[PDB]
């Protein structure tokens, strides 16, 4: 049936999706060194099928490690918006997530969600490397229940 | 007492000079580069196996927030604000209201897991171990409002971890 | 027969994967999607006026010191001649004056990349 | 060709005219900007640039002030290019 | 006491030159950034913008406060040209995504309690 055959292949896309996550290396404050811990061998990002690429153009997730301020934020928007769709934003970090330690200053975006659709919010300040790859994995997930084609096929 | 990092002249006998012609034409250093990561590759990795093997922690580790109770069953927050006055980023709200029974508690107790930063001020403010940053660290949410923690899901986080927190408490009560 | 049945097979596989690449994946476009990638911020506007290459004198030998390599490629053949000493002493006329011509440039500049 | 006090004053007049906040009719070569059109100083800043623009050469700031009317306009760009009728 | 230092300007009439000459570069500019920042305004719709804001402070009197605000206007200018400023940091001089506010003291009643 149609049905069956729309259900596989989007667990095919879903699977290549979820399996080849390419992220960017956009850190931007502390939060980035552990988004470089678990880019080190302890971690290792690699086995899991996620590699670093920069060149917004062959990336899929963006990680906003750091405080997200005025000055930076129509860089990250733009930087977003160069990315080719499917794309994914994981929060890193509680000055990325709302604010953070700096949430009342004068020249600092009260959350990257204002900015960009945030698809993973990454608590910790900063988030141990272990806790940012489970948000990564919760991203995967996230991937693998998506259905597009089946929307398509109920359009 | 200092030390010249780099003041070495290089001995100009023959044989130094030919032995320096010899790397340069046959590459020497550029082998020896070569074989130290042939070494490390033969060695062992050191990637663990997440999510089914854990990096090691401490006692003291500090993740997500939680309001512990007493083994009667009452709370042990009594709504005497430290943990408020003295967080560095204003993340806890509290309003108190004296309860039906007579005993000073929280009518609202709420900490912005989004705007915390995790330092561990409020458990150490605390005069009664009430409130205490837990061993969790994989709350991850897809949604920002459900990172805005109320005293219910505090609660709730206490009556989960209170297996976890009440050791790791009593494994690190003598040090404070 | 073979040659170009085999560069026919290269070229339309490769335009195929293109096909499937560029028609398939249900592209969503805007504007500032395929706005210029200037490491975030807008560029300052370029991407087609001079760029100066410093070795431009370097860039032009190279198609003389590439030209010699013509004259220097029929030597597998010239080596089974029956003038053994005139074709040795041509060959090494050619590397010679090759070696020549870049002595006189290393020695003049040349091939020191201009500031 | 070479032009005069009459090819400066039409094109003084033309580009005078282009000018939105300046009135067709209350404009003349007498019409003092501050006194007949009604006009601000800042608003003499881009008559004098529709006069540098158009007319080629740059008139500086120390001249600029002291045109305040279009004969001043006019016998201004007449001295620079060496007008003698 | 009475008489204090002066910043640029040693009068009024200084000043006002120093205020001519930002809005000659200014006016000149506007097209310029109209064009490069590919902004969709027109470029009167920039041009009598400039004028508002030399406008809006025109009620200033004291020569200092006059030089500073001529280096705060040549400053913005830098940025403007150099493109330091973005689209969006260009942009913030219209105030587009701003509700407009009311003035009569009647809307403000009915709105909220605000002067
Ligand atoms: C001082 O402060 C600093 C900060 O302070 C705040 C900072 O923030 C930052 C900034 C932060 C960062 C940079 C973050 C940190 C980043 C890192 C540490 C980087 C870590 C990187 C890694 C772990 C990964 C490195 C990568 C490696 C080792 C290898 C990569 C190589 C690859 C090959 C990857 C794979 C990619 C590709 C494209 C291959 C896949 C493609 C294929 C297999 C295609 C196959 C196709 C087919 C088989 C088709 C077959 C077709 C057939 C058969 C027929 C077709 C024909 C038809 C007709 C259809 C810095 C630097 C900083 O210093
Ligand atoms: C070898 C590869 C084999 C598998 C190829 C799968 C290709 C899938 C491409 C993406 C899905 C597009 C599709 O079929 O329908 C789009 C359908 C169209 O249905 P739709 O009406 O929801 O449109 C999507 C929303 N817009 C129009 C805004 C893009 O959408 C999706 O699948 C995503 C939802
Ligand atoms: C929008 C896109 C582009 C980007 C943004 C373009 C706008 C940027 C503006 C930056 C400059 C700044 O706002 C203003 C400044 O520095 S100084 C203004 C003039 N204020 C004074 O000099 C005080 C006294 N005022 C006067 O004396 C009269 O106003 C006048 C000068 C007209 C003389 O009149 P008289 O002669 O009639
Ligand atoms: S959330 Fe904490 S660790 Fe991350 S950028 Fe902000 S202050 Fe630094
Ligand atoms: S540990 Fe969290 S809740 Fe406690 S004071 Fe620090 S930021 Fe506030
Ligand atoms: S410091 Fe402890 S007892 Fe006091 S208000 Fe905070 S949680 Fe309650």
């Amino acid at each position: 049936r149609g049905e069956y055959v729309v259900a596989k292949l989007d667990d095919l896309v879903n699977w290549a999706r979820r399996s080849s996550l390419w992220p960017m290396t956009f850190g931007l404050a502390c939060c980035a060194v552990e988004m470089m811990h678990m880019a080190a061998p302890r971690y290792d990002m690699d086995r899991f099928g996620v590699v670093f690429r920069a060149s917004p153009r062959q990336s899929d997730v963006m990680i906003v490690a750091g405080t997200l301020t005025n000055k930076m934020a129509p860089a990250l928007r733009k930087v977003y918006d160069q990315m080719p769709e499917p794309r994914y934003v994981v929060s890193m970090g509680s000055c990325a997530n709302g604010g953070g330690y700096y949430h009342y200053s004068y020249s600092v975006v009260r959350g990257c969600d204002r900015i960009v659709p945030v698809d993973i919010y990454v608590p910790g300040c900063p988030p141990t490397a272990e806790a940012l790859l489970y948000g990564i994995l919760q991203l995967q997930r996230k991937i693998k229940r998506e259905k597009r084609l089946r929307i398509w096929y109920r359009r | 007492t200092y030390k010249f990092v780099n003041m070495r002249e290089p001995s100009m006998d023959m044989k130094s000079v030919t032995d320096r012609a010899a790397q340069t034409l046959l590459w020497t250093e550029l082998v020896r580069g070569l074989g130290m990561t042939l070494s490390y590759l033969f060695r062992e990795p050191a990637t663990i196996n997440y999510p089914f093997e854990k990096g090691p922690l401490s006692p003291r580790f500090r993740g997500e927030h939680a309001l512990r109770r007493y083994p009667s069953g009452e709370e042990r927050c009594i709504a005497c604000k430290l943990c408020e006055a003295v967080c560095p980023a204003q993340a806890i709200t509290i309003e108190a209201e004296p309860r039906a029974d007579g005993s000073r508690r929280t009518t609202r107790y709420d900490i912005d897991m989004t705007k915390c930063i995790y330092c561990g001020f409020c458990q150490e403010a605390c005069p009664v171990d009430a409130i205490v940053e837990g061993p969790n660290f994989e709350f991850s949410t897809e949604t920002h409002e459900e990172l805005l923690y109320n005293k219910e899901k505090l609660l709730n986080n206490g009556d989960k971890w209170e297996a976890e927190i009440a050791a790791n408490i009593q494994a690190d009560y003598l040090y404070r | 027969m073979n040659i170009m049945l085999t560069l026919l097979t290269n070229v339309t596989l490769a335009s195929l994967l293109v096909l499937i690449a560029f028609w398939l994946p249900q592209l969503n476009a805007y504007s500032e999607k395929t706005s210029p990638y200037e490491c975030g911020f807008d560029p300052m506007g370029s991407a087609r006026l001079p760029f100066s290459m410093k070795f431009f004198l370097v860039a032009i030998t190279f198609l003389l010191f590439d030209l010699e390599i013509a004259l220097l490629l029929p030597l597998p053949w010239a080596s089974q001649t029956n003038n053994l000493k005139t074709m040795l002493t041509m060959a090494l006329f050619l590397l010679i004056l090759l070696a020549a011509s870049l002595a006189y440039e290393w020695t003049q500049k040349g091939l020191e990349w201009a500031e | 060709p070479p032009l005069t006090l009459e090819a400066i004053k039409d094109r003084v007049l033309y580009v005078l005219k282009l000018y939105d906040k300046i009135d067709p009719e209350k404009l003349s070569v007498n019409s003092h900007f501050m006194k007949d059109l009604g006009l601000d100083s800042l608003d003499q800043v881009e008559i004098i640039m529709a006069m540098e623009d158009e007319f080629g050469f740059e008139i500086p700031d120390i001249d600029a002030e002291k045109l305040m009317c279009p004969q001043e306009i006019v016998d201004y760009i007449a001295d620079k290019k060496d007008v003698y009728e | 006491g009475t008489s204090v230092k002066p910043i640029f300007s040693r009068d009024m009439n200084e000043a006002k030159r120093r205020v001519r000459e930002l809005y000659r570069a200014w006016y000149r500019e506007v097209p310029n950034t109209v064009h490069l920042f590919q902004l969709d305004i027109s470029v009167k719709q920039g041009r009598d913008k400039v004028r508002e804001m030399f406008m809006k402070n025109a009620h200033v009197t004291d020569p200092r406060v006059v030089d500073l605000l001529v280096i705060k206007g040549k400053m913005e200018l830098e940025e403007t040209i150099n493109v330091w400023k973005q689209r969006t940091h260009i942009m913030r001089f219209f105030h587009e995504t701003e509700a407009p506010r009311p003035t009569d003291f009647l809307s403000k009643f009915y709105v909220g309690h605000d002067p």
